[PDB]
């Protein structure tokens, strides 16, 4: 089958500045009747891919000028002139020239944004799980930027670390922050023996770190 | 104009087959080929085959004798009938014309042994203790259940713009994720603010009322 490889992997931009997406194919993918069947896609969080270029340069109606495709035998480029917020997204080539046809891995474009600091809330667990035997404990750090954070859960100050389990999102489109959840999970057992339950966030933002904390 | 739409199972058992459905809305089905395509864990996009408006098929060679898809012209719809599932079966489906024009929403499958486990919806109010802010955040946590997906509304979608809906994480073979919502203070207790969660594997919907710790 014909193998098509994308690169790079990941890759992040400024509102404005221009983007390059590559994908290599194994072999020519000039069909016999002499047309080139490399077609490009994009999809967003929670969406079905979207096609923007068909037949390696050809563009559909009602995408952007931005967007334009290049290249030709096996080495074809996807390339967004000016990008908008909106732009966030994986994106993806695809021949249909040989059968079966076949898809690239994807690319995921990422935004450039001012940085910014998490709003951290933490949460006591709810009467209703108490009552079923267990105990979780969560913790919220929203809007923030750059996505690299860390979040340290602490018993009566002593510092633990099994039993926690983490979540990030994915990168806004509307304001390219990010967002994330973590989650102390404990028997009804181990958390009453207890007092002091805290959450703390250390971020680009500061050099002290952000504090929640509740006692029973 | 050209609107996909698939439908079938969340969860089927290793050996048995998978079946689902294609029902498009604007044109005729006699007028383009058709398609299915699953997307894996990983995002990685497998085309599976196509059906031309005569009944003749393509099929992947990847799905050794496994597929068939053909169709129901008068209802204007086609189907999917996959063999012998195993858990590399498990995927998000995806029905479009053959060059992928038009696409569905997609739908999620899983393919396990394992039994269905609704998820247990706990409410998240901040401690008894509080108040400067201007704004406050509540949340809802879906914990333990099988299979994927869940959806969460929060007052039926009327609530938007200050919604975040982690991911599901995996503990001990079961699914638990999270949702927050933020209002002005003035909004909550005042008015009711209830999160709306679905799990279709086992039927569930269910609303969850936030109250005030007191």
């Amino acid at each position: 089958d014909i193998e098509l490889t994308q690169s790079p992997a990941t890759l992040s931009v400024t509102p404005g500045n221009s983007v390059s997406i590559s994908c290599r194919a194994s072999q020519s993918l000039v069909n016999e009747d002499g047309n080139t069947y490399l077609f490009w896609y994009q999809q967003k969080s929670h969406e079905s891919p979207r096609l923007l270029i068909k037949y390696a340069s050809q563009s559909i109606s009602g995408i952007p000028s931005r967007f334009s495709g290049s290249g030709s035998g096996t080495d074809f480029t996807l390339s967004i002139n000016s990008v908008e917020t909106e732009d966030l997204a994986v994106y993806f080539c695809q021949q249909i020239t040989d059968w079966p046809f076949t898809f690239g891995g994807g690319t995921k474009l990422e935004i450039k944004r001012a940085d910014a600091a998490p709003t951290v809330s933490i949460f006591p667990p709810s009467s209703e799980q108490l009552t079923s035997g267990g105990a979780s404990v969560v913790c919220f750090l929203n809007n923030f930027y750059p996505k690299d954070i860390n979040v340290k859960w602490k018993i009566d100050g002593s510092e633990r670390q099994n039993g926690v389990l983490n979540s990030w999102t994915d990168q806004d489109s509307k304001d390219s922050t990010y967002s994330m959840s973590s989650t102390l999970t404990l028997t009804k057992d181990e958390y009453e023996r207890h007092n002091s339950y805290t959450c703390e966030a250390t971020h680009k933002t500061s050099t002290s770190p952000i504090v929640k904390s509740f006692n029973r | 104009e050209v609107k996909l739409q698939e439908s079938g199972p969340s969860l089927v058992k290793p050996s048995q087959t998978l079946s689902l459905t294609c029902s498009v809305t604007g044109d005729s089905i006699t007028s383009d080929f058709w398609s299915w395509i699953r997307q894996f864990p990983g995002n990685r996009l497998e085309y599976m085959g196509f059906v031309q408006y005569s009944g003749e098929t393509a099929y992947n060679p990847s799905l050794k004798s496994r597929i068939s898809i053909t169709r129901d012209t008068s209802k204007n719809q086609y189907y999917l009938d996959l063999n012998s599932v195993t858990t590399e079966d498990t995927a998000v489906y995806y029905c479009a014309n053959w060059h992928g024009d038009y696409w569905g929403q997609g739908t999620t499958v899983t393919v396990s042994s394992a039994k269905t486990t609704p998820p247990s919806v706990y409410p998240l109010a901040p401690g008894s203790a509080a108040q400067t802010n201007s704004m406050v955040t509540l949340g809802c946590l879906v914990k333990g259940y099988f299979p994927e997906p869940v959806t969460v509304t929060w007052n039926s979608g009327s609530l938007s713009s200050g919604v975040h809906t982690f991911p599901a994480v995996l503990q001990s073979d079961l699914y638990t994720l999270s949702s927050s919502v933020t209002v002005p203070s003035s909004t909550w207790p005042s008015e009711t603010v209830t999160c709306n969660v679905a799990h279709p594997a086992s039927s569930t919907k269910v609303d969850k009322k936030i109250v005030p710790r007191d």
